[PDB]
C-alpha cells in the first residue's frame, strides 16, 4: 500500500527556493546523505550548466 | 505582451500565497561579460532583411519552375493550373516571411536562457526593465498577501 | 473527488515509468511542468457541507470552501506530489472538460 | 488545565487524546495547515 | 533540405565574422568572448 507516497519536502530548501525559480538551468541531482532528488548550491547559476546545456 | 500562470511548491495550506510567479523573471547570469547581439534590435532586423531577400528569389525561383511545367504538359486550359499554383506559391512565400518575422521580431528570446520572459516581453518593443513603470498589485489587504 | 484524482495521478506516473516526480526536474525546470486537469462541478461533496450541513448547524470543517473549488484538486496534486511552478490553467467544460 | 487544554486541541484535530502527546507543540500537531493553527489559537483565547 | 543548407553557411558566415571581431579588438582573455558568442550563434542556428 505504498503506491501514493506524499512528498514531505520540496526539491529546494526554503532558503534556496528563490534562487531556483530564477535560474532556468537549475536541475535536481541525487543527494549523498539522503539519496533523494534535491537542488544543489553548486548547480544553481553555474558555468558548468551553461556549457553543459 | 506577456501572461503567465505558475504554481508554488510542496505545502499543506491551500489558501496560501507563494512565489511561483517569480519564475517569469528567470534568466541565467553564469556568463555576462559581453553584450548579447540577440538583445540588439538593429542586429535582429538585419538578420530578418537577409531572410526577406532569401525568400524573394525563392519565390522567383519557384515561379520559374512553374513556367517550365506549363510550357510542356498542360493544355490551353492553363488558367486554373496557373491560378491554383501561383496562389499556393505566394501563400508559402508569405508564410516563410511571417515565420522570419516571428524568429527575429516576436520570439527571439524564447530559446534564450540569458533573456527572461519578462525581459524579452518588454525587449520586443525596445523596452528596458526600467520601462515597466506601474505595478498593479493584487493587494488583498490581508497580511499574508 | 480529490482522492480519485490523487490516485490516478500516481497510477498515471507509474504508467509512464516516472517513479519519483522529481525526476522530471532532472530534465526540466521547475517552471515547465504544468497541470491542466479540470472538473465539471467536482467538490460536489464539500459544496453540500457548505450549503446544507451548515444550514443545519451540523459540524462541518472551517475550510470546506477550499475543497469545493474545481482547481484545488490540481492544487493538492501539486502540493502532495509534484511541487511544480509550471502553468496552472483549470478547465470547466461540463460533460467535455 | 491539562484536561481542558487536551480535550480542546484533540477536538479541533479530531484524534483521541492518546494520539496527542502534550509533549508536542501546536505547530507539529497541525503539520502545516495554518487555518487549524489559527483555530486552536483563537479557541484557547475564548477559553483561558 | 534547402533551408537546412541555407542555414548551414549562415552559421559558417556568422562564425567567420566572429574571427574578425576577435582578431582585432579583444585581448588574450578571448576564451569567454568566444564561448558566449559561438554558443549564441549555435542557438540561433538551431532555432532557425
Amino acid at each position: 500500500n505504498k503506491l501514493f507516497v506524499s512528498k514531505e519536502h520540496a526539491p529546494y530548501t526554503d532558503e534556496l527556493e528563490e534562487d531556483v525559480y530564477l535560474d532556468p538551468l537549475a536541475r535536481v541531482s541525487k543527494d549523498k546523505k539522503s539519496g533523494s532528488l534535491t537542488f544543489n548550491s553548486k548547480n544553481i547559476q553555474s558555468k558548468d550548466s551553461y556549457i553543459n546545456a | 505582451a506577456m501572461a503567465a500562470t505558475a504554481t508554488d511548491k510542496i505545502g499543506r495550506s491551500v489558501p496560501a500565497p507563494g512565489k511561483g510567479i517569480l519564475t517569469t523573471a528567470r534568466e541565467h547570469h553564469s556568463s555576462v561579460k559581453y553584450a548579447s547581439p540577440n538583445l540588439n534590435m538593429k542586429y535582429r532586423k538585419r538578420q530578418l532583411v537577409t531572410r526577406e531577400a532569401q525568400i524573394k528569389d525563392w519565390v522567383e525561383n519557384e515561379l520559374e519552375a512553374l513556367k517550365l511545367e506549363a510550357e510542356e504538359i498542360p493544355s490551353e486550359d492553363q488558367n486554373e493550373f496557373l491560378l491554383e499554383r501561383t496562389r499556393e506559391i505566394h501563400n508559402e512565400a508569405e508564410s516563410q516571411l511571417r515565420a522570419a518575422q516571428q524568429q527575429w521580431g516576436n520570439d527571439f528570446y524564447k530559446r534564450d536562457p540569458r533573456i527572461a520572459p519578462l525581459r524579452g516581453a518588454l525587449a520586443t518593443y525596445g523596452l528596458t526593465i526600467d520601462d515597466l513603470g506601474v505595478a498593479s498589485f493584487h493587494g488583498t489587504s490581508t497580511k499574508a498577501n | 473527488i480529490t482522492l480519485f484524482v490523487l490516485v490516478s495521478v500516481v497510477e498515471a506516473f507509474i504508467a509512464s515509468g516516472i517513479t519519483d516526480p522529481y525526476e522530471m526536474y532532472k530534465y526540466v525546470h521547475v517552471s515547465e511542468v504544468g497541470n491542466c486537469s479540470g472538473s465539471g462541478m467536482g467538490g460536489v461533496s464539500a459544496l453540500r457541507g457548505m450549503f446544507k450541513d451548515r444550514f443545519k448547524d451540523e459540524p462541518v470543517q472551517n475550510d470546506i470552501l477550499q475543497e469545493s473549488f474545481i482547481n484545488t484538486m490540481s492544487a493538492w496534486v501539486n502540493m502532495l506530489l509534484i511541487s511544480s511552478s509550471g502553468p496552472i490553467k483549470t478547465p470547466v467544460g461540463a460533460c467535455a472538460t | 488545565a491539562s484536561l481542558l487544554l487536551h480535550v480542546l486541541v484533540a477536538h479541533k484535530l479530531k484524534k483521541s487524546l492518546d494520539s496527542i502527546p502534550m509533549s508536542k507543540t501546536i505547530k507539529d500537531l497541525v503539520g502545516g495547515k495554518s487555518t487549524v493553527q489559527n483555530e486552536i489559537l483563537g479557541d484557547l483565547g475564548k477559553e483561558f
